[PDB]
């Protein structure tokens, strides 16, 4: 089997690519957003502690 | 002419890539910066060469390059709506002196409004609270569209007239978005007037067990209320609602707390209405020795719509009843005919006061 991940682009676009060294399987998980790369699509960034986003608003104050 | 003078700097503008950038919104901040495009396309950019780390802010449209994205001039948010660009209108034409009589419907309509703008230091020395919203419904006919203009000519600054049916889109959820339209241009223009027209169309709570299809009409005001007392008190400008049926609205919206200034008019007297013809009787025709006051008596207790009708028409007596100007027995004609003809049936004056 060993170690892949697949990963889809906001562009509706899947993506094949091999196990980086710069994650982790405990790290990685489906349905996550991380940064990939524009040519050779490989994850250079981890998830930035942030699920998806705050959508529409949010409140700030503290 | 222009276009000459154009082309010549026209070569920088042009040939060279700067303009053509891809305007996104931006979410987050990492100080590494998150932005969702339009095509719903997500990625990470930072700062540029002129740009400045304190201009980008969350919720904000960045355009960026589209060939290698990056940060390259911020613009203003909310750019989608061009719906509230028509809403502002510039200089009306009724004035502050055209509104007739000494009655108190003046006097308490300024000192909530134009005094606290004219004079903010005022009530500054007191350490009290100026009224945001005001009150005014009256009855059908007493021109109450014309007073919330004469205030605007003294203001000198923007306003912002807003239709009760504009508020209600085609849409399920649009007129929630359509109240934070106005309120957004309340921090972006500082000193501004927002006034609302035919409100009784949107307020009311109109509970549940009735069509079933008012459920959408009810949410603009829990939309309006939140965004005018919410739970971060978020407000500057003075707010106006206005309408012809206070009978029919919200119970909570007829309570205090978002207004403070209730006024509501009233059919002059024989007092108030003769100043009524004595700034009507500056402009048309009017015969030297001829006593007005004599006219609004004969005439009863009536809106000041039927009020102007009657210097109107007694300038039609001059053709068919074969006159010069208006006179004395021309004003006894329309006795009979501005009021007691035009009676009938259709006539609202103060026949309908609730629904």
């Amino acid at each position: 089997v060993g170690k892949a991940a697949v990963v889809k682009t906001s562009s509706r676009q899947t993506v094949f690519l091999p196990m980086v060294g710069l994650v982790d399987p405990d790290k990685l998980k489906p349905n996550d957003l991380v940064g990939v790369n524009k040519d050779s699509y490989l994850i250079l960034d981890t998830l930035p502690s942030e699920f998806d986003s705050r959508v529409k608003a949010m409140e700030v104050d503290e | 002419a222009p276009s000459h003078l154009w082309d010549i700097m026209g070569d920088r503008q042009r040939l060279g890539e700067e303009h053509p950038l891809q305007v996104a919104r931006c979410t987050k901040i990492i100080k590494k910066y998150v932005i969702n495009l339009k095509q719903i396309a997500k990625f990470v950019v930072g700062l540029g060469e002129r740009v400045s780390p304190t201009d980008i802010e969350e919720g904000m449209r960045v355009g960026v390059d589209r060939s290698k994205y990056n940060i390259e001039l911020p613009l203003p948010p909310r750019i989608d709506p061009s719906v509230t660009m028509m809403t502002v209108e510039e200089k009306p034409d009724v004035t502050y002196s055209d509104v007739g009589g000494c009655k108190d419907q003046i006097e308490k309509l300024r000192e909530v409004v134009e005094l606290p703008l004219l004079s903010p230091e005022r009530f500054a020395t007191l350490g009290i609270d100026p009224p945001k919203g005001i009150l005014l419904y009256g009855p059908p006919g007493t021109g109450k569209t014309l007073c919330a203009r004469a205030v605007a000519n003294r203001t000198d600054a923007t306003f912002i007239r807003v239709i009760g049916s504009e508020l209600v889109q085609k849409y399920v959820g649009e007129g929630a978005r359509m109240v934070r339209e106005l309120f957004e241009m309340a921090r972006t223009k500082k000193a501004c007037i927002i006034f609302f027209d035919e409100i009784d169309a949107v307020g009311g709570a109109r509970f549940d067990d009735g069509a079933g299809g008012d459920n959408e009409v009810q949410r603009t005001m829990l939309e309006l209320i939140t965004q005018l007392d919410g739970f971060d008190p978020r407000g500057n400008i003075k707010v106006m609602f206005a309408t012809n049926r206070p009978n029919t609205l919200d119970p909570a919206l007829l309570r205090p707390g978002r207004i403070d200034r209730k006024v509501e008019f009233s059919l002059p007297d024989l007092e108030g209405r003769a100043n009524i013809f004595r700034i009507h009787s500056k402009s048309m025709s009017v015969e030297r020795g001829i006593r007005w006051e004599l006219i609004s008596r004969l005439c009863p207790n009536s809106t000041g719509a039927e009020l102007r009708s009657v210097c109107t028409e007694a300038g039609m007596f001059a053709i068919r009843a074969r006159r010069k100007v208006a006179t004395e027995k021309d004003f006894l004609k329309a006795v009979d005919k501005v009021i007691s003809g035009y009676k009938k049936f259709s006539s609202t004056s103060r026949y309908m006061q609730y629904n």
